[PDB]
């Protein structure tokens, strides 16, 4: 009993995407499906919902025009066709079936217990581009005797995620590794700090290893004082 | 939209009331159903056809419909049930509606002040013709904060991007705060401070260019 | 010694009659106990009511069964008004036992009078519930405000549709067609909150009240000090059916005056015994 | 016809007797009338009683209210009353101070007499107050005496009495206890409310005795054949053998088909005969 | 000396009902009457009532109290605006002394509840090379008029040093407050932080400075 | 219905002060009778009690061994005589009635319904001193909204009124001066502050005027941001 979505991305303003979500464990061509959004850090949006066989198709007024759903019962798979994408259309994309069968009526009244894992897709005129990786050094002015919190700012990327380790991964004590800030640029950035004690500063070395898989960019940097 | 307090909290084993106002077309003629949403998982149904519940839901979670509004009521308040919480029920024009949703807070632990550092801008970037001055605040209790940010005791809009609170290993939230500057205006001000607010105590720090 | 047994008989059927005139029915119900069988429902409302035990006169109704006139159900009950003091009603419906661990998916429709748009029904509850083989379970759903507005207009109750399924819409009826199966039809529980004098001279219809007041200071019993005097009255087996408290103030003869509630002192009403 | 009229004085004859056993009274009191006049209180709580005019017991009667002049420095009260301190709603001292000719400031002080100590002998203080009169008018007051009244039951022995003390500024005495001949009802007394006290013959059907007794009768309705009734099967019903009748009866809650396609479920009132008298 | 507690402050609406509570011993208030008494600005006390209940003449019975215990109870049903003052408790304690309560402000709310404001300052340059040093908390525009402030030096309570001032009515008609900590310089110098922390309606509001100085 | 108090005033420390109250409208041997005290701005204190006649006195420990009351029933008077004054002793002093007259027992237990109108007694060590003066300089410790409190300390002066203006005056919006407080070498302190707008510093200066007359001192100081 499953729903496995498929097919997000970046894409830019006006242009067009298709998402995908395939059931199993259970009948497919019995249940209302529907889709429902929510954008960074917002509430949840229902976009549309389909009939059994396709015949009927209700969708939301902020993507009525523009968004169009359906279904292939023979692939057990649920589609959602996106176009003249705007900015406001980035969010995570849930799909989602209803808790009761098309053989009763009003099924799609009365909620949905099934759902997919979610579909990220990201809005945006912004090309492609790596961090440039910027210690937070230690300055002589730390919180306390025995610890400073030090870090690296990961600066003016896109699209996310990135990741960041400390000392190739044998650091995860004392390590927060913030949610990104989306600035006006289109550019997303973000810090990692490592919480240390401050009589290490001088010998042990503290190393930030930045991944970010979308532009094929790796950067390791020591940070010092 | 049907509306509901924007939050809601309680003490592990009290009994919170989370309430759902909407239209006769909606809720007044319409079973409702409601969901829980943990950090970064899909919802959850909890509650359909106003009062019963789907397959592997305690009964402390109940619910109820009088006229033009709901009430979903978590009786005996575990810490896990902090979420946020929908309800939804479907308009006669043709589209599902969804609530705003409300926070729960389960109060879990006291109330520890935000430790917070103020990094200036590095030699690096300043050298790359930018400035960003970074304002890490750690480990607080409860989650919720505000960021103000000084240049010379003038307060500054301009440049700032806050984060949002977030949990972290050690189960106490944490935030971040980016102001951007030139490097002309980083070097015309006496110092910048970065001012952080949690429940009425309030911490600074400054950094000054050197 | 054994005169009493011959005049026993006659108290009871006595009884009986006195029974059937408390319940406000004319003649006693002629019920088979094979009927009894087939209609009484084996289900917890009235299992709570039978495992209990192992206006004055006229009785007080706090709950009432509705079995389906004669087809899935239809409800006909003369039940006079009483949306206000109907505090609950319920609908009691027996799933059957399953084979296999099968979801089962229930709707319960209330009729209305077909029209082009909306044609036929209206929705009371859904439900989707998982059963398990061997034991069936009995459903209550709630039709307080439903019921309500049938008593409000007869004419707007047509009955109602029971509709069980399962994932793929084959039917496995709610409906029971077997003499085996007894207890088992659906059923209404709703709960509710219902609530000769003479002259000294009258020559009576027999059993009659007749004043008769009783003075404390004319038999000397000056320790009352309130009241002086009481209207207590007197039947002329014709005997009180109601009486009435006084109040009495007095002396009790210990240095205390003592203010007193004396039950039964009074008689209001009386009748035949 | 007036059979009646001869029976009439035997009726009440009865009623006298029933009373006397409600209040629990062996005899009725021997009061005079002159000591009524004596004893009988011209205060609020008295011409309030007095004006309104114009295995659980439901036979004997119920005190509300209880009233105690003091036995015969005055005040000690007496009490047969039995223990229930938690039930006693409200205890008032009542006196009445009398007229003064001048306006004047009245300052009444009440002791609980205690058991003499070598310091602090003897009084312990119950309430204090002051007053201001004028002429030609003497005034009730109530005192409070619910704590005190209540470590009275709790302990006898530790009740010894009360004084009363009225005086004027300058110390002059003003009594509270009215011995004149004119002066009647103007002593004082105590007032407690209380909320307490909420506490015929059965035979063999073979037992010889004709004193009308209650008797045994098992109704069962499947004797009958009244299958339509569900529960109870069975129930004791009785029986009783100027009229020996039931005095008290109980209901039964019943469960029965109404032959209308409809079970119900009732309260049946007076189906059990409980007692029996003679009436 | 074995004294009386009153809460601080008390406030109700015109028209509601207020309580002011007195918790003492079983020395004074167990065994002994209870009178309470009213005072204005700049007038002399009123009895309001004794013997734990009793109103002397000239007193509304819209002003009740009561006793249970080491406990004692002062309520104003019908709250006119006249009653915006100091209440206190009183009673007779065993050691032969009479012996008040601390006080209560009862405000009579004619407007609506405004948080303070709290600015604090560190020493001085100046006042240190003065071999002194004094931090200031000043408090502004509070209503009702009524707050306890509490210092911290780094998160340790710190009571020595502490001198704090009444509330005050300003031109806007909300109050205003101050308290000073005085700390020798070594002090000052010795810890990371300073704090000066009012409470306020159960509210609190709190403020940092330290050594570090712009 | 009356008592009329008299006496009080200024004195050093270990010096002595007699109060008086004089009862009319009641026969004053017939009541117990007390002092009464409230330090500037704090609860009631009780000092003693003194019986109908003068037999039985009792004293709060805070006045026992220096403190004396004391009456003259002829006189209708009822005296308190204050020795070893200290500091802490300044308050009003009211001289009060007992409610009960003496006939009752425990007379005194019950309260007070009669009240003089005070008497001021005031007690210092304090000689005549100006204020030191010191910068309250505006930090990044703005109000916020564009705006920053900036002040001066005015500290370890006697006697009580001090004054203090703004730029000569020119300057009297957003100002608030706080009362003294009083310590316990018994100098006054304040502090007053003025809201500004935190984009007028750096360019418009800032002066406080402090005038202190009971001790000739006037002080100007400039408020500087640090």
């Amino acid at each position: 009993i499953q729903l496995v979505q498929s097919g997000g991305g970046v894409v830019q303003p006006g242009r067009s995407l298709r998402l995908s979500c395939a059931a199993s464990g259970f009948t497919f061509s019995s249940y209302g499906m529907h889709w429902v959004r929510q954008a960074p850090g917002k509430g949840l949006e229902w976009v549309a919902v389909i009939s059994y066989d396709g015949s009927r198709k209700y969708y939301a007024d902020s993507v009525k025009g523009r968004f169009t759903i359906s279904r292939d019962n023979s692939k057990n798979t649920l589609y959602l066709q996106m176009n003249s994408l705007r900015a406001e259309d980035t969010a995570v994309y849930y799909c989602a079936r209803d808790l009761l069968v098309r053989f009763l009526y009003w099924s799609h009244y009365y909620g949905m217990d099934v759902w997919g894992q979610g579909t990220t897709v990201t809005v945006s005129s912004a090309s492609t581009k790596g961090p440039s990786v910027f210690p937070l050094a230690p300055s002589s002015k730390s919180t306390s005797g025995g610890t400073a919190a030090l870090g690296c700012l990961v600066k003016d990327y896109f699209p996310e995620p990135v990741t960041v380790s400390w000392n190739s991964g044998a650091l995860t004590s004392g390590v927060h590794t913030f949610p990104a800030v989306l600035q006006s640029s289109g550019l997303y950035s973000l810090s990692s700090v490592v919480t240390v004690p401050s009589s290490s500063l001088g010998t042990q070395t503290y190393i930030c290893n930045v991944n970010h898989k979308p532009s094929n960019t790796k950067v390791d940097k020591k940070v010092e004082p | 939209v049907l509306t509901q307090p924007p939050s809601a909290s309680g003490t592990p084993g009290q009994r919170v009331t989370i309430s759902c106002s909407g239209s006769s077309s909606n809720i007044g003629s319409n079973p409702v159903h409601w969901y829980q949403q943990l950090p970064g998982t899909a919802p959850k149904l909890l509650i359909y056809d106003d009062n019963q519940r789907p397959s592997g839901v305690p009964d402390r979670f109940s619910g109820s419909k009088s006229g033009t509004s709901a009430s979903l009521v978590i009786s005996g308040l575990q810490s896990d049930d902090e979420a946020d919480y929908y309800c939804a029920a479907w308009d006669d024009s043709l589209n599902s509606v969804f609530g705003g949703g409300t926070k729960l807070t389960v109060l879990g632990q006291p109330k520890a002040a935000p430790s917070v550092t103020l990094f200036p801008p590095s030699s690096e970037e300043l050298q790359a013709n930018k400035a960003t001055l970074v304002c890490l605040i750690s480990d607080f209790y409860p989650g919720a904060v505000t960021v103000a940010w000084k240049a010379d005791s003038s307060p500054v809009k301009a440049g700032v991007e806050t984060t949002t609170p977030s949990k972290q290993s050690n189960n106490k939230y944490a935030a971040s705060s980016y102001l951007s500057l030139t490097p002309e205006q980083w070097k015309s001000h006496r110092s910048y401070s970065c001012q952080v607010t949690h429940e009425g105590s309030t911490v600074e720090k400054t950094v000054a260019p050197t | 010694c054994t005169w009493r047994q011959n005049t026993k008989s006659s108290r009871i059927e006595a009884i009986k009659i006195q029974i059937l005139s408390k319940l406000r029915l004319e003649t006693a119900p002629n019920i088979s106990k094979d009927v009894i069988r087939q209609l009484l429902p084996k289900a917890p409302p009235l299992r709570e009511l039978i495992d209990q035990y192992d206006d004055d006169y006229h009785a007080t109704t706090e709950t009432i069964i509705t079995m389906p006139t004669e087809k899935c159900c239809f409800f006909k009950f003369s039940s006079k008004i009483q949306y206000n003091k109907v505090v609950k009603a319920q609908l009691w419906i027996y799933l059957r036992p399953v084979e296999t661990p099968t979801t089962v998916f229930v709707q319960i429709l209330r009729l209305i009078k077909p029209m082009k748009d909306g044609t036929r029904y209206t929705g009371i509850r859904s439900l989707k519930l998982d059963m398990n083989p061997g034991t069936g379970i009995w459903q209550s759903i709630d039709v307080k405000t439903v019921l309500q507005n049938w008593l409000k207009q007869p004419e707007s109750n047509l009955g109602i549709e029971i509709k069980a399924l399962d994932e793929n819409g084959h039917d496995l009826a709610v409906t029971f067609p077997g003499p085996g199966e007894d207890g088992l039809n659906p059923f209404l529980e709703v709960k509710v909150t219902d609530t000769l004098d003479c002259d000294e001279h009258s020559t009576e219809s027999r059993c009659c009240r007749y004043p008769l007041t009783v003075d404390f200071e004319a038999f000397g019993w000056d320790w009352i000090i309130a009241p002086k005097r009481y209207k207590a009255n007197y039947c002329s087996c014709c005997t009180p059916t109601k009486m009435s408290p006084i109040n009495m103030l007095y002396f009790n003869g210990k240095e205390q005056i003592i203010y007193g509630k004396i039950p039964a002192m009074v008689v209001d009403r009386c009748g035949c015994s």
